[PDB]
């Protein structure tokens, strides 16, 4: 299917953690024009199909942000990327798509090293929406 | 010249854009919002070309999970600063709650600090659960009470954000 447990996104010290993190990173994120984790992310994708999205987000992310930058943003990011990492294995799996998340893909890449800014910057986002979707 | 300290205060969910006039001809002051992710700043026609140091984005803000930001302006005798833009803010995040109000008769009534949900038309949601608020009440010393609701049995309040491990500064008692 494609869950995660309401109890996954109600610790406090994680979510917290989350969106300091986030936060820190934002707050060296100036492109407020361009959200990765928006309304036209899932734009063409239906409430039920929200969280394998989410799901696909949450991956790139750990894998093209969180876990290469997991040196930074201390000490949030080693508590916020294992936290995500794990939701990464409950949503192990499924049911394009990439359209759009490749589109969130492609402008991280575009925005380079602010991309991994804004990808940071949107963990609560990720959380938050990741929550929603599941 | 540039608006100084411009930040949120954000208490129950009431989100004031407020900021510090910096170097200096008196100034005056144009708020911008917009969401997160969005290309235009919307202009706050109540805070563009005020004199006030704040500006009441609530009504604004009040998609509560979503990054907001504010951003001011100053001009002074036709000069204008460069806008000086708050951190993203999400007031579901950032705010702080006041302690609920108690009244006991013991029958405590806990009321919510005034909060913008409780303004909103249709509500499929109770504020507590809308804002994820809890009520504590405690008799100086152990916590007699945590739920959204209001309770049958000195005592104290307070809001409790479950989902923030945040509470509320304590009611008065």
């Amino acid at each position: 299917h494609c869950r995660l447990d309401k109890s996954n996104f109600q610790q406090p010290y994680i979510t917290n953690r989350t969106f300091m993190l986030a936060k820190e990173a934002s707050l060296a994120d100036n492109n407020t024009d361009v959200r990765l984790i928006g309304e036209k992310l899932f734009h063409g994708v239906s409430m039920s199909e929200r969280c394998y999205l989410m799901k696909q987000v949450l991956n790139f992310t750990l894998e093209e942000v969180l876990f290469p930058q997991s040196d930074r943003f201390q000490p949030y990011m080693q508590e916020v990327v294992p936290f995500l990492a794990r939701l990464s294995n409950r949503l192990s799996t499924c049911h394009h798509i990439q359209r759009n998340v490749q589109k969130l893909k492609d402008t991280v890449k575009k925005l380079g090293e602010s991309g991994e800014i804004k990808a940071i910057g949107e963990l609560d986002l990720l959380f938050m929406s990741l929550r929603n979707a599941c | 010249l540039k608006p100084q300290r411009v930040q949120f205060q954000s208490r129950n969910f009431h989100n004031i854009l407020q900021w510090q006039p910096g170097r200096a001809n008196s100034s005056v002051y144009f708020v911008q919002y917009k969401i997160y992710g969005q290309r235009q700043w919307k202009n706050k026609e109540d805070c563009w070309g005020t004199q006030e140091l704040s500006c009441d984005l609530t009504s604004e803000t009040s998609d509560i999970q979503e990054p907001y930001y504010g951003r001011v302006r100053a001009a002074s005798a036709g000069s204008y600063s460069e806008w000086s833009m708050t951190p993203r803010f999400t007031p579901w995040w950032e705010t702080k709650i006041d302690p609920p109000v108690m009244n006991i008769t013991l029958l405590v009534i806990l009321h919510a600090p005034n909060l913008p949900y409780r303004y909103q038309k249709e509500k499929n949601v109770s504020i507590e659960d809308y804002y994820e608020l809890l009520y504590r009440v405690f008799i100086i010393e152990q916590k007699v009470y945590e739920g959204a609701h209001r309770a049958v049995e000195c005592v104290v309040a307070e809001i409790y954000q479950p989902m923030l491990d945040r509470r509320s500064q304590r009611s008065e008692e």
